[PDB]
């Protein structure tokens, strides 16, 4: 098994990335940042895509007011879901090819550590 | 038998030499003037369409539009300044409208695009004076698919700028965010392009008249292409065949042949035998130029 290095990507503003994600039935990569940076792009997975450098989209999302700490995917509803510092949670569905919140809740409690899907991608922890 | 009609619309300001800039496909042209500083945007058969005064924000200081550039294919417009701060001119577009094939004039075409510039927006990108370290903006360049941007100012800094074309209501707005700060030994000259393919790839050459032409890539490492031992006075690019011309204020030019890593090697090495040298691609594989002479 062979790695090479093939690409880079700058973050606006350099800002510098706390978390990132990668659908698996599409392809949107996500990462985040500090003061509240969070993006999605979309990349082609197919061989085509490698050798051409497909990068369709690109969308820079917001709704945190701090570090976003953990992005997280689902590949059944293709569904994103991120958090922040500050004890927000936002989830994310694509409406037409753009992403847009779908909810959003602060349990103003304690930090979140972390949370997955099951393999069919119905429960979240 | 040809007759060339003068159309001079006047400014009150100053025209500069070499701050006229042309669209390549769309009908444009755009020039600066300074005292009062400002910018005229007009066809090409010299109509005046707009004209656009200092950037956004300014505090009763009027500043000299430095460097004009042109998208290759949006009629975009980008502007840098004496102050350091960037604009970003912007039409809404005329095939936004929808509207039918009834366009088979010129006239038409022309009032349709005049009431599209018009209303017109001149979007201010955040932090370029800061990036620029408040230096004025010397120098701007498109990628040739229009994607990248970079901007090279006076206090020996050049920066890489990326363009978002976000979608809105009722038209599609643009921003300019930067990426890199790089540092050079002279404010650059000229800022040329490289295409990966013969016709998206980072691979851009700076001059700043001095003994460097700085080459630059996604690597964001300002390493040298080709030096030479005598201050270079201009540099010439050929995309499709990727040669190089280098001409030094001696009438001394120098053809390379640049690859992938932009390295050029020499092959064609000659001599010639107040105006500065001026050189252009008269076609492909063949140069022409003057030292301002009569032939």
């Amino acid at each position: 098994m062979f790695v090479y290095l093939s690409k880079r990507i700058a973050m606006p503003n350099g800002v510098k990335v706390t978390s990132i994600a990668w659908n698996d039935g599409q392809g949107w990569l996500a990462c985040g940042g500090e003061k509240g940076l969070l993006k999605v792009l979309k990349v082609d997975g197919g061989p085509q895509g490698q050798r051409s450098g497909g990068l369709s989209s690109s969308q820079t999302l917001e709704g945190h007011d701090t570090t976003v700490d953990l992005v997280t995917w689902n590949q059944q509803y293709c569904k994103l879901t991120s958090s922040d510092v500050s004890g927000r949670i936002i989830v994310w569905v694509l409406h037409k090819g753009m992403w847009f919140e779908e909810m959003v809740n602060n349990r103003n409690s304690s930090r979140v550590v972390d949370f997955a899907w099951n393999p069919s991608g119905t429960k979240i922890c | 038998m040809s007759l060339f009609v003068v159309n001079a619309p006047g400014h009150e300001g100053q025209l500069k030499e070499q701050l006229i800039v042309a669209h390549k496909r769309r009908p444009l042209l755009a020039t600066a003037w300074v005292n009062p500083p400002s910018v005229l945007i007009t066809n090409s058969e010299g109509e005046v369409l707009t004209q656009v005064a200092d950037p956004p924000g300014s505090t009763g200081r009027t500043h000299q539009p430095t460097a004009l550039t042109w998208h290759p294919n949006e009629e975009l417009l980008v502007i840098g300044w004496s102050n350091g701060e960037m604009s970003l001119w912007s039409m809404p577009s005329v095939s936004s409208l929808a509207l039918g094939e009834d366009y088979t004039t010129a006239a038409a075409r022309s009032a349709v695009q005049l009431i599209a510039a018009k209303a017109a927006t001149q979007s201010s990108a955040e932090g370029a004076t800061r990036e620029h370290a408040s230096g004025a903006v010397v120098a701007s360049e498109w990628s040739t698919r229009g994607l990248y941007l970079v901007s090279a100012s006076q206090q020996r800094h050049v920066v890489m700028w990326m363009l978002e074309k976000i979608p809105a209501e009722t038209s599609v707005t643009f921003k300019l965010k930067p990426l890199w700060s790089v540092q050079s030994r002279e404010p650059v000259a000229r800022i040329i392009h490289v295409p990966s393919k013969a016709s998206d790839d980072i691979s851009f050459l700076l001059a700043d008249g001095g003994t460097s032409v700085t080459a630059i890539n996604e690597d964001q490492q300002l390493f040298p292409c080709v030096t030479q031992q005598e201050q270079i006075a201009s540099v010439l690019y050929d995309a499709a065949t990727r040669t190089l011309v280098t001409l030094t204020t001696t009438s001394m030019i120098e053809v390379y042949a640049v690859g992938e890593d932009i390295k050029g090697t020499s092959t064609l090495r000659r001599k010639l035998s107040r105006i500065a040298m001026s050189m252009v691609w008269a076609s492909p594989g063949v140069v022409a130029f003057g030292s301002g002479d009569d032939r």
